[PDB]
């Protein structure tokens, strides 16, 4: 399973969320930005590494950083 | 025709004085800032058991300290300048520069 | 883990076949292992330097079997000017009759390999003579393999294991390797050459059963005790001297005499015993400095810390430094393989021209595969130096301990070393191409004395420097007058300056202008590899498209599609790409070395001058010239010898080719391609029956790279080792 | 016009002309001064 | 002598049961 | 609070792309529970052709 | 002379190539009528042959032990032509250029949009730089002095 | 497309063409020597290969030396295709990054940013001087070979 | 039936039968039995 982590330089445009195509990431509550909300990542099991959500970061430097990690037949986007 | 006997035992004997009373403060002196360490501890600090200084091989009863670690070093020195001088001047090379 | 590998828990859980594919390309790097410690690191490390000193052994023992076995030694070391050198026998079930009869060479008496390692004159020059001292030296290294073995196994044993302390004492190893691995090992060559290897060359037969009853000289250490070491060097062998007879033969053991020896055309035996002599002595002495446990030496740590210029321009100097380099094993294995890297073209290109081995120098072959097999890996071995350069950042490198010392100035001006390199590549390359391809367009144009010839001056001045008289220049030891040559006018000057200016051996070949372009070429190979590899080494840890490199490892394939495009990197790259421009450097300075010998050997030089100053003249007289013996190997009408050089030329040709494939196609095509084939299979009868227990995936984007690498290399070795040996062996110069 | 002039002043139709003047003057030079190694 | 023996060993033999171990090998668990 | 609206300001973020660069500060964030309030905007678009980046009130020198 | 070379007016190399040359380019000359355009055409490339070794010959170069001139570059005072006075040349031209580009990078950077001068050229204000560059050592040399040269960052 | 012209040159020239005299005898350019020859990889870098580029590479001080250069040029430009080809942008940027920061030392860094070329765009220019390479090689080997010989 | 026999047995037995039938071979079989049957060749510049 890959891992992904999420940085307080979020500013909560809820921009990775929706370009996630195995819904891994999701919105939380906070106030450490002005749109008190910050992403996280509590399905890293169905991760594939795709990278979609640091291409639609618009923090600098990123603000959700994907780790490539042990690889599952999940991860590897097999279907047989 | 030069006495290996004579030169041997005289440059051994300078090497010895050299060492014992015009460059022993220094060597001293010296050897007193460099002790051999790994991460800011000794080797043997740090575990080695066959790097631990060899005490009751150093000391000696000389006045200053002068102890058989310095001889060796000392007689190998004027050993060597000692033989250096028996194979320089037995071969008849000349330097033909005038 | 519970499966393959079972030192990685993560790639044991993978369901795919690249748990076989990595758990092989991962089985040395102990430091990524589960649940190491840098005790496990250490013994490890050094249970394994026995078994790599085993597998040395006993390949020299095989050869050493074979050569006594199957050659013809005994008959070599009686015409050595006119019998091939056997390697090993042949017995393959695949040969045809004429392929029986094509490789029955030498005295043999059935298929057989010539010998192109050399091997022969070596033995022979340092007194081995018959078959039963062949087979006396294999049991003695099969006896030093299983000793090593042995106590590789020891030291891995509870009561026998050494301590991290002891494996980080670098004094007493330095002093101990300096004065005894290098010291005395020298001091008993010079031994053996003495009482062995000279006797031998002048008839007398001397071995164990009789070295205690026969003076190496007739003095016998009188003169060493006395002092009087000139009587050692009185009577030298004539020039009229026959090698392994007593015809012209002294007593001489330890000479200064210079130069070649005029029947074998190589160095003198006392000469190289009078070497190592001096060599012996300067390692002992040098392995005095470090203190170890009497009160007397230097500590490194304080040396380094001492050496901070007052002026502040190093900033905080060398301080710090030992705990660096003492504490990472990438450190100390970047610097010893920069310089055995520097020491193997070192002996590449000092073996070519001062030939140390009786009759070799008119054996061409086994000169040019020498050159090329020690240049080639020499050039592997730097780019390893600064690979694990690289690695040592990323892992070891620790930015606190390292505060404003000269190795984090590095890291400080990486910008301002890159464009410098940069700017020196770019001018090497855009001017040495610019003056090819003028040189080519005026041979075309059929106005050959429109070319820009730029005469080596600088490089002829120095030869003339050496004492060489063909330019006329007189400098140095070329004039009569001037203390540098009066200074040796007695001892060395008359053979070295003969040998000098004998214009048959390949000591100081004449240059001229078309060495001046392929010596810019080879600058410029090197100064864009060494480019590569340093931006790769200086920006491992991160950069402006990559703050955070350091937190992704030395190996990964990407960081994605995203701010514009990641492709290739990390520092594993920069080595993956710089792999070629090495390649490709070596494969320069070996075709010039191999062009300027062959024409040579064949008597006319005029050919490699005139046609070596435009890239056509390499293209038709060097490369399709020579290929018309080697391509002619097996044709419709027969096969001769050669038919394995031309098979491997073609086998190489194939493998570079395949190499393109991994190196150029990328892995999603693959991967959906595979999963087609998964379904055909899962709905096939009498094919269902049987199923997969790894399910298959394409290679990996990192492992795809290596796997192209590795057949690109492949096949650029094989391609011209069957070239070079067999056009170096169609003719034989 | 105006904009014309603008489009003559983008990059590659400023660089046709560019090198294509500085061609001819190389040209002419090596027509009057052919077979030129050194400099007298 | 030896190497009609020796060669089909070392070339075939040998090769097979290393491949036949290390298989049963990476196929356990 | 921070750098006055329409300053330049040098950037001290090591993993930012105008890392030791100048920009100017657009706006500035009143709130204490937020991490990074100074707003800057610069002249060079980054890797992602972005020009505007959140910073904290210590990455940010005044110049 | 210099590295065993030979004066190319003395090295028999050398005439035999241009004997050679003429040679080969007279013996397509017998296929064409001795009035006709290629006739005439061939003996135009026989005096450029020849007015080209004569040069060879009177410029004072020296030639190899295979008839081609070779040239010296170490800093020879009666080897200048050929390195040193077009290398000066050449080190005049292209600090010129650079210097005329530094130039109008400069003069358009304080603008709304100075990347649309960069693919569109204001060449009024190209016009005005590009002569500026006849006298660039001295303007090169006078920023190093005061420091507008280089950015101290 | 390559190794069906290959295909129809040697055929053409070993079992076609050729010259005929009067006397009713039949001489072909390369004597028939495709039957025997083409069977094997070793005749077509041979007997085809390399006999047949015996002219391209004798061009040079002839009419034909046209052929000569271009087909150096041709193999300069397929051996340069292979740094696109085999490499990547995420070098390239950071080699870039490096030789700006030397253009803004000395004030001279465009504003227009410089960029390492897309991932997709360097396949394409890979692709492009591959084949230009490739091509160009046959077209000046082929030409001068039916030339001189033709 | 014994799939841990058969592996042995076959693995064993098969490379036994292979080196006997290898070291039984005529030189009518296999060329590299027969041996050479022609006068060597000489080298390029006289070598043996
Ligand atoms: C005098 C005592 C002594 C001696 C002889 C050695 C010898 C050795 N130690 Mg060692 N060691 C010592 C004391 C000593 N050590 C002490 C006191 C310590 C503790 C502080 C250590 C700690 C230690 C460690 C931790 C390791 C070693 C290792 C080694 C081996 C290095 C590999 C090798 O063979 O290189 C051979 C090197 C040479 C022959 C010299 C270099 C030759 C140059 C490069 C080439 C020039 C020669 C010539 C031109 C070429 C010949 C041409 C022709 C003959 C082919 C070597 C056998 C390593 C090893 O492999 O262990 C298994 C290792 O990992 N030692
Ligand atoms: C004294 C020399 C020395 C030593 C001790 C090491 C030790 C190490 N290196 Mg290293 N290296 C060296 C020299 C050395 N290297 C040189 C000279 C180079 C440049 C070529 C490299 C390049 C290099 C890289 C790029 C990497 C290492 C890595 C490593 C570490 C793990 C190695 C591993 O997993 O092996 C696994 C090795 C293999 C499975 C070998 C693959 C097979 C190769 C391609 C040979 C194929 C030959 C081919 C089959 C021939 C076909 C013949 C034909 C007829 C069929 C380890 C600490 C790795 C690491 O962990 O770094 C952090 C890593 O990434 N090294
Ligand atoms: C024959 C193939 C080839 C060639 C010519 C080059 C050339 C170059 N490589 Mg390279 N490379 C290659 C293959 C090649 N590579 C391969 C296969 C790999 C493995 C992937 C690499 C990997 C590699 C790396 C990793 C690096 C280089 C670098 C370089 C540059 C070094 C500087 C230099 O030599 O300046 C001389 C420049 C040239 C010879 C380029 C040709 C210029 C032409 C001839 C002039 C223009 C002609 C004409 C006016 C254009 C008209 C055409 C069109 C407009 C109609 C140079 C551009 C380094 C670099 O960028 O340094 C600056 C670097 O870091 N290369
Ligand atoms: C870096 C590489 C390089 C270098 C140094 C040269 C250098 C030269 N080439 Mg050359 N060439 C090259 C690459 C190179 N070329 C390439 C790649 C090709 C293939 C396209 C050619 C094709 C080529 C041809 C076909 C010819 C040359 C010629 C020449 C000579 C020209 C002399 C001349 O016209 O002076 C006069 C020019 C000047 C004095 C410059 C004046 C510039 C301005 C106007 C000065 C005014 C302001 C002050 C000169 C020695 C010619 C020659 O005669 O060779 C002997 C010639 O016929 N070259
Ligand atoms: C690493 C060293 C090495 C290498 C590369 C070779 C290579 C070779 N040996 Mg060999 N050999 C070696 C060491 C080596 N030998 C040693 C130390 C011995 C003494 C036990 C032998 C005894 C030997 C015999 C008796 C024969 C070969 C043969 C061969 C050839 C066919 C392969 C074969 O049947 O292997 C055979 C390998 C062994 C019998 C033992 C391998 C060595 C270690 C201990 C395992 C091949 C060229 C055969 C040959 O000449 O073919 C024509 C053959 O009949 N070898
Ligand atoms: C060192 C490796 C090696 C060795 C020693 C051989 C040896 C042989 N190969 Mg061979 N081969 C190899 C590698 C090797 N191969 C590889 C890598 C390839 C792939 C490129 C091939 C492809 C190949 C082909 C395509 C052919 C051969 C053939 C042959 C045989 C030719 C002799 C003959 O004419 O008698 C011919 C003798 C027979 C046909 C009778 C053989 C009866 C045997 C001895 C019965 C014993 C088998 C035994 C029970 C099984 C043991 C298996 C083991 C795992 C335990 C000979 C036995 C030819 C052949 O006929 O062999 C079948 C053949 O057509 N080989
Ligand atoms: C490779 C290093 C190198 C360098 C940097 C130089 C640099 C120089 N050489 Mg020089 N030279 C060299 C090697 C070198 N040389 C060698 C190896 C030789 C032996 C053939 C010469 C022989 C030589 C002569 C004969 C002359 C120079 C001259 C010069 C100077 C050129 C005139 C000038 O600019 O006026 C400042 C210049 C300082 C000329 C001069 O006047 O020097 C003072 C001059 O007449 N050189
Ligand atoms: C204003 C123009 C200009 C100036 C002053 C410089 C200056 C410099 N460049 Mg550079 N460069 C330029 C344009 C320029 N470059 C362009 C357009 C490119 C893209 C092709 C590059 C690509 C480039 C590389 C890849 C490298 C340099 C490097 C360097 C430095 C060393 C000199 C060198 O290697 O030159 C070589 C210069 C070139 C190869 C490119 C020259 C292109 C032409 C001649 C410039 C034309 C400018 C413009 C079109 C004219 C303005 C017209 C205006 C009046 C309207 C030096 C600071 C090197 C470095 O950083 O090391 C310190 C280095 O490695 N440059
Ligand atoms: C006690 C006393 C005393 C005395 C002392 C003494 C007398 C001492 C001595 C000492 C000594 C007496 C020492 C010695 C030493 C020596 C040595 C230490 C040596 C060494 C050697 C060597 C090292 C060698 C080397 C070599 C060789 C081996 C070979 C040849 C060459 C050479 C030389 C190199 C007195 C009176 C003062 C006072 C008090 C009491
Ligand atoms: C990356 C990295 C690394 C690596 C690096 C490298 C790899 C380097 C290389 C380097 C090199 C590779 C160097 C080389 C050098 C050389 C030299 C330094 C030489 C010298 C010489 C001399 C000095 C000589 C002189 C002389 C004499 C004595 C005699 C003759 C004459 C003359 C004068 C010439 C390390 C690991 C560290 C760490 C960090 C990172
Ligand atoms: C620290 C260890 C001890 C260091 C000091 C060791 C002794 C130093 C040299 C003392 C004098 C040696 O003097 C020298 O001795 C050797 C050894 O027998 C003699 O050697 C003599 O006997 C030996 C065998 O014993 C013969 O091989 C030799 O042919 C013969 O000459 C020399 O004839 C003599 O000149």
């Amino acid at each position: 399973s890959h891992s992904v982590k999420i940085y307080d330089t979020c500013i909560g445009c809820t921009q990775c969320v929706r370009a996630c195509p195995t819904d891994v990431l999701e919105m939380i509550p906070w106030d450490g930005c002005k749109a008190k909300q910050i992403a996280s990542a509590p399905r890293t099991e169905d991760c594939v590494g795709c990278k979609r959500c640091e291409s639609a970061c618009p923090t600098d430097f990123l603000s959700v950083r994907v780790y490539l990690w042990h690889e599952t037949t999940r991860s590897m986007g097999l279907a047989y | 025709e030069l006495n290996p006997s004579l030169v041997i035992s005289l440059s051994t004997g300078v090497s010895l004085f050299l060492g014992r009373f015009v460059f022993f403060n220094f060597q001293r002196e010296n050897v007193g800032k460099q002790v051999p360490s790994q991460n800011g501890i000794s080797h043997f600090e740090a575990g080695d058991e066959r790097a631990k200084e060899y005490v009751s091989l150093l000391k000696s009863n000389d006045p200053v300290g002068f102890n058989i670690v310095d001889v060796l070093a000392w007689g190998s020195i004027g050993h060597i300048v000692a033989y250096y001088i028996l194979a320089t001047s037995s071969n008849g090379y000349d330097p033909n520069f005038f | 883990a519970l499966r393959f590998p079972r030192f990685s828990q993560g790639l044991a859980q993978d369901p795919t076949t690249r748990r076989i594919w990595f758990g092989i390309a991962t089985a040395h790097d102990f430091e990524s292992h589960d649940d190491i410690t840098e005790e496990r690191l250490y013994q490890n490390i050094f249970a394994s330097h026995f078994g790599q000193l085993a597998i040395i052994f006993l390949w020299t023992s095989g050869n050493l079997f074979h050569v006594a076995w199957q050659g013809n030694f005994e008959s070599w070391v009686q015409d050595p000017l006119h019998v091939r050198p056997i390697a090993h026998a042949i017995w393959d079930p695949h040969f045809g009759q004429p392929a029986v009869e094509a490789f029955t060479r030498g005295g043999a008496l059935g298929p057989v390999n010539i010998a192109y390692s050399g091997v022969y004159q070596w033995w022979y020059t340092i007194g081995l003579r018959t078959n039963e001292d062949l087979y006396t030296g294999a049991l003695f290294l099969l006896f030093l393999s299983a000793i090593s073995l042995i106590a590789g196994w020891l030291h891995l044993q509870p009561k026998w294991k050494p301590s991290v302390s002891w494996f980080k004492n670098a004094e007493s190893r330095l002093n101990h390797h300096l004065s005894g691995l290098f010291g005395v090992s020298s001091l008993a060559w010079t031994g053996h050459l003495v009482h062995v290897a000279i006797p031998g060359s002048r008839g007398e037969y001397v071995r164990w059963n009789n070295f205690l009853d026969v003076l190496p000289h007739p003095q016998g250490l009188g003169p060493l005790f006395t002092g009087q070491w000139n009587l050692y060097a009185q009577n030298p062998d004539s020039s009229s001297h026959l090698f392994g007879t007593s015809q012209g033969a002294g007593t001489a053991i330890l000479t200064l005499l210079g130069g070649f020896h005029p029947q074998t055309q190589s160095l003198w035996l006392t000469d190289i015993a009078h070497h190592h002599l001096a060599i012996a002595f300067i390692f002992l002495v040098a392995g005095h400095m470090y203190r170890t446990n009497f009160g007397i030496g230097h500590s490194i740590k304080d040396l380094l810390d001492a050496h901070i210029p007052p002026g502040g321009r190093l900033g905080r100097g060398h301080k710090g430094l030992y705990d660096t380099i003492n504490n990472s094993l990438h450190f100390q294995l970047g610097l010893a393989l920069a310089s055995l890297g520097v020491i193997t073209s070192l002996v590449a290109q000092h073996m070519y021209s001062l030939p140390a081995y009786a009759f070799i120098a008119q054996d061409f072959t086994t000169q040019a595969a020498l050159y090329t097999h020690h240049q080639y890996i020499a050039g592997f071995i730097m780019t390893g130096a600064f690979a694990h350069g690289a690695i040592f950042f990323i892992r070891d490198y620790n930015p606190e301990q390292n505060e404003d010392n000269v190795l984090a100035r590095m890291l400080d001006h990486k910008e301002a070393i890159i464009s410098h390199l940069s700017w020196a590549s770019l001018f090497l390359g855009f001017h040495t191409l610019g003056l090819y391809v003028h040189n080519d367009v005026m041979l075309a144009f059929g106005t050959p004395e429109k070319q820009i010839l730029i005469e080596p001056i600088f490089a002829q001045w120095i030869q003339s420097a050496h004492g060489k008289t063909s330019y006329g220049f007189d400098v140095l030891l070329s004039s009569t007058s001037g203390p540098a040559f009066n200074a040796g006018r007695s001892i060395w000057l008359p053979g070295w300056l003969n040998a000098v200016n004998e214009n048959t051996n390949s000591l100081f070949l004449t240059i001229g202008p078309g060495d001046f372009l392929v010596h810019h070429a080879i600058a410029l190979g090197l100064h864009t590899t060494t480019l590569i590899l340093v931006k790769g080494a200086l920006d491992a840890r991160g950069s402006k498209l990559m703050p955070d490199k350091k937190d992704f490892g030395y190996s990964f394939p990407c960081d994605g599609p995203g701010r514009g495009g990641t492709c290739d990197i990390s520092a594993w790259d920069a080595f993956y790409l710089a792999v070629f421009w090495m390649l490709n450097t070596i494969g320069w300075v070996t075709f010039y070395w191999h062009w300027k010998h062959i024409t040579l050997w064949q008597g006319n030089v005029s050919q490699f001058n005139e046609s070596s100053t435009y890239l056509m003249g390499w293209l038709r007289d060097y490369l399709w010239l020579n290929s018309s013996q080697l391509i002619n190997g097996y044709n419709p009408f027969g096969m001769n010898s050669l038919s394995v050089w031309a098979w491997m030329f073609l086998f190489g040709h194939l493998v570079w080719a395949t190499g393109f494939m991994f190196l150029i196609s990328w892995r999603g095509y693959w991967q959906e391609l595979i999963e087609t084939l998964a379904w055909a299979h899962e709905r096939t009868p009498l094919a269902n029956l049987i199923r997969w227990r790894d399910k298959p995936v394409a290679l990996s984007i990192v492992q795809a790279r290596l796997v192209g690498l590795a057949h690109f290399s492949v096949g650029y070795i094989f391609t011209y080792a069957a070239f070079l040996i067999a056009s170096t062996s169609g003719k034989f110069g | 016009m105006r904009d014309l002039k603008t489009y003559l002043s983008v990059a590659p139709v400023l660089s046709t002309l560019w090198f294509g003047a500085l061609a001819g003057l190389l040209i002419e030079i090596n027509r009057f001064f052919p077979d030129a190694l050194t400099f007298p | 002598n030896l190497p009609s023996i020796f060669v089909p060993l070392v070339g075939l033999v040998f090769p097979a049961i290393a491949m036949a171990s290390l298989f049963l090998h990476v196929q356990k668990n | 609070v921070g750098p006055p609206r329409g300053s330049k300001v040098r950037i001290l973020r090591r993993e930012s792309y105008w890392y030791k660069g100048v920009g100017s500060v657009v706006t500035v964030d009143q709130d204490p529970k937020t991490r990074y309030p100074v707003v800057v905007r610069f002249d060079k678009v980054n890797y992602a052709n972005i020009s505007t980046n959140n910073y904290a009130l210590d990455e940010v020198e005044q110049v | 002379d210099i590295s065993g070379l030979t004066p190319c007016k003395d090295s028999k190399q050398f005439a035999k190539r241009e004997k050679q040359q003429i040679k080969k380019l007279e013996s397509s000359l017998k296929l064409y009528a001795p009035e006709s355009a290629p006739a005439l055409a061939l003996n135009a490339q026989i005096e450029k042959t020849k007015r080209r070794f004569d040069n060879y010959g009177k410029y004072g170069l020296l030639c190899g032990s295979d008839g081609l001139p070779h040239l010296i570059v170490n800093g020879d005072q009666r080897h200048w032509g050929e390195f040193i006075t077009p290398g000066i040349l050449f080190l005049y031209i292209a600090g010129w250029i650079g210097w005329v580009g530094r130039s109008y990078l400069i003069a358009i950077s304080g603008e709304k949009k100075p990347a649309m001068k960069e693919i569109i050229i204001d060449v009024p204000l190209a016009s005005r730089i590009i002569f500026r560059g006849f006298i660039w050592p001295v303007a090169a040399y006078r920023e190093f002095l005061n420091g507008d040269l280089i950015a101290k960052d | 497309i390559s190794v069906v012209i290959f295909h129809f040159s040697w055929k053409m020239q070993s079992d076609v063409w050729g010259s005929i005299s009067d006397q009713g005898v039949v001489t072909h350019i390369t004597g028939g020597n495709f039957a025997q020859s083409s069977i094997t990889i070793n005749g077509w870098l041979r007997d085809f290969l390399w006999a047949q580029a015996s002219q391209v590479i004798q061009s040079y001080g002839s009419s034909l030396s046209a052929y000569g250069l271009f087909f150096l040029g041709a193999h300069f430009v397929w051996a340069f295709s292979l740094m696109f080809l085999f490499s990547g942008r995420g070098y390239w940027q950071e080699l870039i990054e490096s030789i700006v920061w030397a253009h803004n030392k000395l004030k001279v860094a465009p504003a227009t940013q410089p960029r390492a070329l897309s991932i997709v765009q360097g396949r394409a220019v890979g692709v492009t001087h591959y084949l230009l390479g490739g091509i160009a090689t046959t077209w000046a080997f082929f030409l001068a070979r039916i030339i001189a010989v033709g | 039936t014994k799939r841990g026999l058969l592996l042995k047995f076959l693995l064993l037995g098969g490379g036994a039968t292979l080196a006997f039938v290898s070291s039984q071979a005529t030189g009518d079989d296999l060329p590299i039995v027969k041996g050479p049957q022609l006068p060597p060749q000489p080298g390029p510049r006289g070598k043996i």
